[PDB]
């Protein structure tokens, strides 16, 4: 093309403003660009990945640099529980003198406090001085440059990888599993043993003395001799003060279980052992596929041979090998799905099994991290289903996958969708019904008539791991259980202490109130899934539009006929599911925050009793904890929470603005724009200036996207302010 | 009469009557057996 | 304390990244 | 067999009445592409109750 | 409104559109109010009091509670 | 007890709630006087309150720390009154309604105008069909094993 | 601009050509149907994408399908 | 002194840079190669 969308003649030859809008949003769909060959596609994608990696490293470099140049890491290291971590400095020419003072509280210059947890992580991993952080930043800047060079290099004529190289699954998997994940873990345990653990005990091991400071007194003698037990002897005493030698030990690899008494975090020795074990597992697993050395498995054969003899699963997995290798969308979907689960797990396990020192005592940071990863997880999950649908519309070959496990899924689509619908209905009616019952009776002044179910099943699981409050004498909660006898001399001692300590988030106590919220979360997952799954299955066709596959993943509609076909494309399913995703994640995050807020405040009872009905959430959570935020700036002054206050209102604006695009549709606006064109052409003086791109209204799908973005941005921003200002304003 | 009975047999009318009856009997049960959260 | 020289060195490194970034972008174009 | 007043099951996947039963009204014998005219008791999303199908798309049910 | 919000948040209350800073008084309305207040006995000679105490006058109280009072207009 | 709960008869919080509730009503009644219709009403209300708490106390309900009754639903028959027994009631009634509805729809489907009988119900027939739902469990099973309930891929399906 | 295609299931009802707001469709002689006529789309350069034609088709599935595509002044209905 | 950098760079990054970038994009999208 000769216009902006060089990759699309259709858009390029467009006489309106759409040319600009669409060109920007269709830029990264390399597969649909004019004149795209598969080889070029892969090559360009590979190079683009190098660029993304570089951006990630530049981002990390910046954090280190700004903390080192404008932060208080060293002071924090000295007094971790009495210093507020600094992120970066503030230079806003719009600030008033008062603001300069407010944001400069506790320091000598205006500054922003970090709620990212970097200080704790770096403290745990070994960083003790600002100069060290600087070196890291410089190194990452260099690595970023190297990655950029690689992107250019592999796009050059003699270094462009072949399409075959891009499809050698065995070699990549072997290498990625054994080297990227396995050896990297081994390297990490090396760092922990050589640098981190020594630092925790007061010894400095850096690039200056690492080659002459043995990690363990015995040496590598025990390792090669086979007497590995030596490395687990003399674990740090329970009276050990972190970052000092008082009460220190010599152990480097142990399975103590539990948390360091003073830092209330997992033992470093245990983490080292953890990564060492994981390393061996992955390195071994990376020797499973054939890679030009004779031995190994061929993935195609494995998939083809797996067909249940009964015939209940049809022809089995035959045909899937080719489908996956020849479809980038399916690959992306599988990846996003797994990463989404991982992100949720990080959030869930990181607040219970605190990994970093003094992180549990920083309430605001702990709250931010959870909400951060949970939201990212939602986006990652939705994307997986989205690309799954794109696959069906674009890359699915009905003939190749004949009676395959995948095809049969599309044969009982109605069954799946219908049953998922029933589940959603059941959960919805009863969950809401029970909440309303509890609200009404309480309102009428009769709280004794509430329907409160104890979460017995969950309580049982907690007891099974050792919790004793519930009084369920089972498994690890039983002294006579075979399980207790097994680990009583291994890891249970430490675990049974933490699990039965009320001041830890390991298996928090649950009650009737938790039962209901969990069932609400269930509703969210099921309903969000219904929308996404339906979109995927009904993406290649439906009774209303039996030829949907010929129109694509995203199209405005199919006309006002046959009853009306608005929002009938698969893209619209993503659009609709996004709202539900936000709602469910919101419920999850609200639950975590309120529960923890009450615990931190010392009144766990408030949640226990007020969480049973809806008014409680509104009055004892949203209304009560909004007081610090809404008073960031008042008719009498301002404080450091002013920025957070302003953002809260800003979020509401964006959210509501989104509604305009969602409820108002194109026809109205197009007609109005026409009148404006008339005016400009008929008004003297302004007539001198004219447009080169005809002014037109936004398209149907465009408006949907714009609206969803406005809704989403406002949603996240408003909650971000609340979770931070409320927690910090009250407990910090 | 026949025609009126047909009108009374229309869906909307029958629903209202049935629901009124159902609502009434539920209310009456609670009037005589009140405050129950279980079968005792 | 990060010295001025250290800060200036960092800035020089960033510049290299920038020039190498423009090229990658223009090569992908 | 397809014939007037016969009952058949549609075999056109794009049809609203796929795997459903209809009554053959008339079958044209002039070589038109879709000779049979089947009538259904249920309206489609458009409100029609009839369509013309080829003999292969129809299987007699009895 | 947005200007004022930003200013108060930035610690610059003297730059707000308020009765204590840049002020935007409703002069026209204030004028009409005075006209209506002075009407009784002038432009409305046979009347004895204002049509409404909102325009101006005294505070009418019934039962210790205020029924009507002059309502003033500002920025 | 199960879950560390306590029987409501032995929970102090439960009793405290009772006393407090009654006190509130009584304090209100003090304003009104003697046989004043308002006072008599409030007096009757306290009786109901006392009865409710007593019923729950004599029951097997288990209260928590808040002194509020908590229900148990793990399948134990010790607390079957809380969920299992009432649950059977719902299933029986719900099945009755569904079964009779399906029966009527299928019955009027073969009529002169199958759509007029859905907007204007044939009351006589409906009542007859409605009464025959008390044995829905038996009828349903019989219909399943007779291959008359579940259809066999002779139903419309999507293009893919 | 847009693409309009006619399929063999046409019955020559002429309803589509009588609904087009911009004269894009015509009725041409044919022998595959009893009516002896089929629809054609000689002037797709004037299609605005209304889909009124599709709404008028009586066939089980539209015999006339409009696939929206490249946009021009004519297709975007711009009088300015 | 490095301390002066915040007051020399921020004006450029938030005002000069964005302006020139937007101008270039406009010229790029308004050109007919
Ligand atoms: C040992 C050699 C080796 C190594 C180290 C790598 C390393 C890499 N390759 Mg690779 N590659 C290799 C050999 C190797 N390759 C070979 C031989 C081939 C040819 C067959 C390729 C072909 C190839 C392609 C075509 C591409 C790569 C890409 C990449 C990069 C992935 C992006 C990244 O940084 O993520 C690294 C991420 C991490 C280290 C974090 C991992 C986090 C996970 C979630 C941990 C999970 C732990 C555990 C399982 C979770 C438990 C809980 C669970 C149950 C939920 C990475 C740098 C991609 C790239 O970006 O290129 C620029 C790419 O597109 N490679
Ligand atoms: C590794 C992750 C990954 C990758 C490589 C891709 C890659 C791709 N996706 Mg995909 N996607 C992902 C994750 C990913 N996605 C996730 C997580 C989701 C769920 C949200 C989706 C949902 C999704 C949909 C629904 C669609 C794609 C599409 C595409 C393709 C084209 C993308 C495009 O046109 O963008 C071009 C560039 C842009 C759109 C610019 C993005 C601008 C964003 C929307 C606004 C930025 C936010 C805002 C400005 C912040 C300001 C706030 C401030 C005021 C504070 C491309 C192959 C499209 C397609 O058709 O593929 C077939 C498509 O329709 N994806
Ligand atoms: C408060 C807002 C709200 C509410 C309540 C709902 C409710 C519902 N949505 Mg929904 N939705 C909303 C906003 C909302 N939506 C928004 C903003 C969007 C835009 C993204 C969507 C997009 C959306 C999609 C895309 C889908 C839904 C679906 C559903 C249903 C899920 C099944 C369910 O919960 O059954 C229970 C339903 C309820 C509890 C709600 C109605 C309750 C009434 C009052 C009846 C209560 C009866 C009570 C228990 C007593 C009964 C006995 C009595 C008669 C005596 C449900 C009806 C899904 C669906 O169709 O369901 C399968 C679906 O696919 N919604
Ligand atoms: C997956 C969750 C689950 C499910 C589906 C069940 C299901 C059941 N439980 Mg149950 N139970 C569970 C978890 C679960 N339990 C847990 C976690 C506990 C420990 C708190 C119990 C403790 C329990 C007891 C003590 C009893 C049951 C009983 C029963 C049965 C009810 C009696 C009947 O005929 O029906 C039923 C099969 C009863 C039973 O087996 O009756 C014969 C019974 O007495 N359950
Ligand atoms: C008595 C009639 C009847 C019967 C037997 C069924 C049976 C079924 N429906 Mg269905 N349904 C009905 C009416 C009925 N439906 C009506 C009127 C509606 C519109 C509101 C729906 C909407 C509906 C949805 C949206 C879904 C089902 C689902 C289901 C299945 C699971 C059971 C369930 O959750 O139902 C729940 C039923 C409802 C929520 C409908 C409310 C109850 C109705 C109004 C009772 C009707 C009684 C009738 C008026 C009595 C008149 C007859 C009398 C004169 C003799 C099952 C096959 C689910 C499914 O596919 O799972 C596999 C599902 O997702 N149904
Ligand atoms: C992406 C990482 C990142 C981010 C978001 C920031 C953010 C900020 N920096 Mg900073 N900085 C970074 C990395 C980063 N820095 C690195 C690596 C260095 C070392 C060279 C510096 C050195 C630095 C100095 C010396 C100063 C700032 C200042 C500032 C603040 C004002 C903005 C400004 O004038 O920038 C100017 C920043 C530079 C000229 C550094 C080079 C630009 C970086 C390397 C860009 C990174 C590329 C990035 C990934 C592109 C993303 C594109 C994406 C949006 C699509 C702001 C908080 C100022 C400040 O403190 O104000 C109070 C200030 O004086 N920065
Ligand atoms: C990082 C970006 C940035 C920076 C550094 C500034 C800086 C400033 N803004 Mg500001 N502003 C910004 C973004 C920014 N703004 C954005 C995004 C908005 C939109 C919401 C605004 C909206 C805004 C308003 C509405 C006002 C300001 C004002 C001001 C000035 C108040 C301080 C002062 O002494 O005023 C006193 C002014 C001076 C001492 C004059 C300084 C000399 C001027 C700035 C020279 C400009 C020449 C420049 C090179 C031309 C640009 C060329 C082009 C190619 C880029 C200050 C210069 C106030 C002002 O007075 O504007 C000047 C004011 O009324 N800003
Ligand atoms: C969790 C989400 C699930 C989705 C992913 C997992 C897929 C599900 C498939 C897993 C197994 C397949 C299951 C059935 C599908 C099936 O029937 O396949 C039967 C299958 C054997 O068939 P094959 O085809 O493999 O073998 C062919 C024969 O020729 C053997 O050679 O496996 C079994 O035998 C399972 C039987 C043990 C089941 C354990 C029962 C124990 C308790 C459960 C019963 C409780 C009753 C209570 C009394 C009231
Ligand atoms: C699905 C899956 O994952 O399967 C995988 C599992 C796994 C394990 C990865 C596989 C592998 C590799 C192999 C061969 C694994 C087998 C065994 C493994 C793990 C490693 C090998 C030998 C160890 C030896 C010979 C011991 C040296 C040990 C010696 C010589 C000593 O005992 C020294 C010592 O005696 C002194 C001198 C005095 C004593 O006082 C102290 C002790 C006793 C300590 C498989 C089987 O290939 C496939
Ligand atoms: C659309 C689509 C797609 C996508 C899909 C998806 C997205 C999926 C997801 C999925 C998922 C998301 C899944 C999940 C799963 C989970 C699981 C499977 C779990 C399991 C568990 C287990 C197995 C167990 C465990 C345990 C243990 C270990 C021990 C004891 C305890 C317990 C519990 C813990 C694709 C692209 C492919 C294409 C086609 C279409
Ligand atoms: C307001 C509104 C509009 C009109 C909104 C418009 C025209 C946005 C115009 C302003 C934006 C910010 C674009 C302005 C861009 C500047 C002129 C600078 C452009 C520079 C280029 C080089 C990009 C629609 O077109 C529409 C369509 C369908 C449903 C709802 C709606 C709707 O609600
Ligand atoms: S998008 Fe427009 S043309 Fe399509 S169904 Fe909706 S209103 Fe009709």
């Amino acid at each position: 093309a000769t216009k902006f969308p060089k990759f699309s003649q259709a858009l390029a030859q467009d006489p309106a403003t759409r040319r600009i809008w669409y060109g920007i949003a269709t830029a990264h769909d390399l597969e649909a660009h004019d004149g795209m060959t598969e080889e070029n596609l892969y090559q360009k994608i590979f190079a683009s990945h190098f660029g993304h990696l570089a951006i990630i490293f530049l981002w990390t470099s910046g954090n280190l640099f700004h903390v080192a140049w404008q932060g208080n890491f060293e002071k924090w290291v000295s007094n971790p529980l009495k210093t507020r971590p600094i992120a970066h400095s503030i230079w806003d020419p719009h600030f008033g003198e008062s603001a300069l003072k407010a944001f400069s509280k506790g320091n000598t210059y205006p500054v922003n406090i970090t709620f990212s947890g970097l200080y704790q992580w770096w403290y745990t991993i070994g960083f003790r001085t600002n100069q060290e952080l600087y070196k890291g930043s410089i190194g990452l800047l260099l690595l970023a440059s190297v990655l950029l060079i690689a992107g250019w290099l592999h796009l050059q004529p003699k270094f462009r990888p072949s399409l075959s190289w891009f499809k050698n699954n065995e070699s990549r998997l072997n290498h990625h599993l054994s080297g990227l994940l396995g050896f990297s873990s081994l390297a990490w345990t090396g760092h922990l043993v050589h640098v981190a653990i020594p630092a925790s005990r007061g010894v400095h091991v850096g690039w200056d003395n690492f080659l002459t400071t043995p990690p363990h007194p015995a040496g590598l003698t025990p390792f090669f001799t086979g007497n590995w037990t030596v490395y687990a002897e003399n674990p740090d005493s329970a009276t050990h003060v972190f970052n000092t030698s008082e009460g220190s030990g010599t152990a480097i690899l142990t399975f103590l279980g539990g948390f360091h008494p003073q830092t209330q975090s997992l033992w470093l020795s245990d983490m080292a052992h953890h990564h060492l074990a994981i390393a061996v597992v992955f390195i071994v697993a990376g020797h499973m596929y054939r890679t030009n050395f004779g031995i190994g498995h061929n993935m195609k054969e494995i998939l083809d041979a797996h067909r249940p003899p009964g015939g209940r699963l049809g022809a089995g997995h035959v045909g899937l090998f080719e489908t996956i290798t020849n479809s980038l969308h399916m690959q992306l979907g599988l990846a996003l799905a797994c990463l989404g689960v991982a992100t949720s797990l990080t959030a869930q396990h990181m607040y219970a099994l605190t990994p970093y020192a003094y992180l549990s005592k920083d309430f605001t940071t702990e709250a931010a991290l959870y909400t951060h990863h949970q939201y990212i997880a939602g986006f990652l999950m939705v994307g997986a289903f989205a690309h799954g649908a794109i696959f069906f519309v674009r890359d699915y070959d009905p003939e190749l996958n004949k009676n395959n496990v995948l095809a049969r899924m599309l044969e009982h689509k109605e069954a799946i969708i219908s049953h998922l619908s029933w589940a959603s209905l059941f959960l919805g009616f009863h969950t809401l019904g029970l909440y309303i019952h509890n609200d009404t009776v309480v309102a009428f002044g009769q709280p004794e008539k509430q329907i409160l179910f104890e979460p017995l099943f969950a309580e049982y699981i907690q007891a099974a791991s050792g919790k004793a409050v519930y009084q369920f004498n089972v498994l690890l909660a039983s002294s006579t259980s075979p399980a207790t006898a097994a680990g009583n001399q291994v890891w249970l001692p430490g675990w049974l202490e933490a699990i039965n300590n009320p001041k830890t988030d390991l298996f928090l106590k649950i009650g009737p109130g938790d039962f209901l919220v969990h069932h609400a979360i269930a509703l969210g997952l099921h309903v969000t899934a219904l929308i996404l799954v339906k979109g995927a299955l009904d993406a290649r066709g439906s009774k209303l539009m039996p030829d949907k596959k010929d129109f694509g993943y995203s199209f405005p509609c199919d006309g006002p006929g046959r009853g009306g076909t608005c929002d009938i494309s698969a893209w619209d399913a993503f659009y609709l599911a996004m709202f539900w995703m936000l709602n469910t994640i919101g419920w999850v995050t609200f639950y975590w925050h309120w529960k923890h807020m009450t615990i931190w405040g010392g009144n766990p009872g408030q949640f226990d009793e007020s969480s049973n009905y809806i008014m409680g959430w509104l009055r004892d959570y949203l209304w009560l904890n909004s007081s610090p935020l809404i008073n960031g700036y008042n008719p009498f002054g301002m404080n450091n929470l002013s920025v957070w206050s302003w953002m809260f209102l800003f979020g509401h604006l964006i959210w509501a603005t989104g509604f305009m695009f969602l409820i108002s549709w194109r026809g109205y606006w197009q007609e109005l724009i026409e009148t404006l064109v008339w005016a400009h052409e008929r008004t003297p003086l302004a007539n001198l200036i004219r447009w080169r791109d005809k002014p037109v209204a936004l398209s149907i799908v465009q408006a949907r996207l714009v609206g969803l973005v406005h809704f989403s941005v406002g949603y996240i921003l408003t909650y971000a302010a609340f979770v931070i200002a409320s927690t910090s304003g009250k407990f910090a | 009469m026949n025609d009126f009975q047909k009108y009374l047999s229309t869906a909307p009318v029958l629903l209202t009557l049935w629901m009124t009856f159902t609502a009434g009997f539920i209310i009456e049960v609670n009037r005589f057996f009140p405050d129950m959260l279980g079968l005792y | 304390m990060i010295t001025d020289f250290q800060v200036y060195i960092a800035l020089m490194a960033a510049l290299l990244a920038s020039v190498l970034a423009i090229r990658l972008g223009a090569t992908l174009y | 067999m397809i014939d007037r007043n016969s009952k058949v099951r549609i075999l056109r996947k794009e049809s609203y009445w796929f795997n459903q039963i209809g009554t053959v009204a008339t079958v044209d014998q002039s070589g038109i592409r879709y000779p049979a005219v089947v009538r259904f008791e249920s309206v489609n999303y458009a409100g029609t109750n009839t369509n013309n199908f080829a003999l292969d798309e129809l299987v007699e049910v009895k | 409104y947005i200007h004022n919000d930003t200013m108060r948040a930035l610690g610059r209350p003297q730059d707000m559109f308020s009765d204590k800073a840049i002020q935007l008084q409703p002069i026209f309305a204030q004028w009409i109010q005075n006209i209506h207040l002075l009407a009784p006995g002038t432009t409305a000679p046979n009347a004895l009091a204002t049509t409404s105490y909102a325009f101006g006058g005294d505070v009418i109280e019934v039962g210790g509670k205020i029924a009507m009072m002059p309502i003033k207009l500002g920025t | 007890e199960i879950g560390g709960l306590t029987k409501c008869s032995e929970s102090a919080a439960f009793t405290k709630r009772l006393n407090a509730s009654v006190k509130k009503l009584e304090q209100r009644a003090s304003q009104y006087e003697a046989d004043s219709p308002p006072a008599l009403a409030l007096k009757q209300q306290v009786e109901r309150t006392q009865a409710r708490f007593d019923k729950y106390s004599r029951s097997e309900l288990l209260c928590g720390a808040d002194g509020l009754p908590h229900l148990v639903a793990d399948g134990r028959w010790s607390h079957a009154a809380e969920f299992i027994l009432p649950g059977f009631g719902f299933i029986y009634i719900s099945g009755w309604i569904g079964w009779v509805g399906r029966k009527y729809l299928r019955a009027v489907s073969t009529s002169a105008n199958p759509s007029e009988s859905e907007i204007i119900i044939n009351v006589p027939l409906a009542l007859k069909i409605m009464t025959t739902g008390y044995i829905w469990p038996i009828s349903a099973w019989q219909e399943l094993i007779s291959n008359d309930l579940v259809a066999v891929s002779e139903e419309i399906t999507v293009s893919p | 601009s847009h693409t309009v295609k006619i399929y063999d299931t046409c019955i020559g009802c002429t309803q589509c050509v009588r609904a087009c707001p911009t004269d894009v469709l015509e009725m041409v002689p044919w022998d595959g149907c009893k009516s002896g006529q089929i629809a054609s789309s000689p002037r797709v350069e004037d299609c605005v994408g209304c889909k009124r034609c599709e709404t008028a088709c009586p066939t089980d599935f539209l015999s006339v399908r409009v696939y929206l595509g490249a946009e021009t002044t004519r297709s975007l209905g711009l009088a300015y | 002194a490095a301390s002066f950098l915040p007051s020399i760079l921020v004006p450029l990054v938030g005002l000069i840079f964005p302006a020139f970038s937007m101008a270039l994009f406009f010229l790029y999208v308004q050109t007919d190669d």
